């Protein structure tokens, strides 16, 4: 499992329990957990239970949620993306953030 | 109905850093 | 497949033939395959078929299925587990 | 109408008994 | 309305050996 | 892709097109795409395009398909199983086949 | 992710942020991403991202999306297939 | 109500022309 801040959740639109994939930018390895609230202002990103040998303290990893929806609405949906830097600071757009 | 359903990206933490990481987590 | 004590599947809510996610605490292998019935009070987790390859006698894993609903009824979900410890003795 | 996939259960850290590369069924 | 929905095994082809293999399949 | 005997697809209750799992249990490798129908009693099992890599001739396979559907159906679900042995010679149940 | 030329997207009827597989013909790999769209005519194709470790430029991969219907229509419905060859152009 | 899952549309070999490990968007 991947206990991450409540806050971040809310940004990204992701529930307590929720199926979530993980890809990691720095090993390249993929993994498919759920989600478990941490606390609100922790900034706490944490890989539990087998996923630790997937990811280690440092690593930078994307975080993604999916869900169904018709074709039409399909069609006109907006992801809820939240962009990260520094201390794990989030941003609402990538036009904030260094190379 | 019958409609046909599409897998869509809801959304992500894009490049979000790993704090923690616990093998032995009860929980 | 991965034959499981009918006390465990009723414990997690996991059916005979569901989809099942397999995440290997000791090797750090992670498939997916479906949930066989074994006899009750047995505590046989039994990796079968190709599985057999992803888990070794002793290693420890999760076992985990998902289900899918609309999002307002996801938000106050909440799922059934079980844990353990030993010999697969659960509640512990 | 969006329907999220959501954790249903699980088994925590149960340790494999038996493994039958050959089973039949 | 909003029920709960299970992944299930429809069927399967077990122990079935493979005949051919073709990297370069155009279809 | 995975070219299946429309025999075996019909029992199985795998469509044309229907997304697949193989799992090898020759090699251990397990991964996922579609199938695709050969000719009856063509008695085909053909790995196409990257899949190619994940299979070998003469490799002992697991095809499964997977649906969705609610609980109290789910609870009665009954999977369509074909066993087989020799030369894909197809059967009903288990108690047939050879060690 | 994985970014791709607009006009390719519209033959396989994949959509901006709909699920996509991705699996490498040259190097084997597979996994599983999300469509982003490139500029129409550029013939891009952009692995982005942990994506960048499973492709390099060069390598021939074929690229899905999936979606769930009822067995009643699945009986009879027909994917959306787009071939290539060459420098990524279309039809042959 | 047997839902199926069922390929929507492939792009049948296509080149990678570009990799781009620290994209932002």
């Amino acid at each position: 499992x991947c206990a991450i801040d409540q806050d971040f959740l809310d940004a990204a639109g992701i529930l307590e329990n929720e199926a979530i994939d993980i890809w990691n930018v720095t090993n390249g390895k993929r993994f498919s957990t759920y989600a478990i609230a941490a606390e609100r202002g922790s900034r706490i990103i944490s890989v539990n239970g087998a996923a630790a040998h997937c990811a280690s303290v440092g690593d930078i990893v994307i975080i993604a949620s999916f869900v169904t929806m018709p074709d039409e609405e399909a069609r006109t949906w907006r992801p809820n993306v939240a962009y990260f830097e520094g201390d794990n600071e989030m941003k609402r757009t990538a036009k904030a953030i260094p190379v | 109905r019958g409609s046909m359903i599409r897998t869509m990206l809801q959304g992500k933490l894009h490049r979000v850093k790993v704090t923690h990481a616990d093998l032995h987590y009860e929980g």
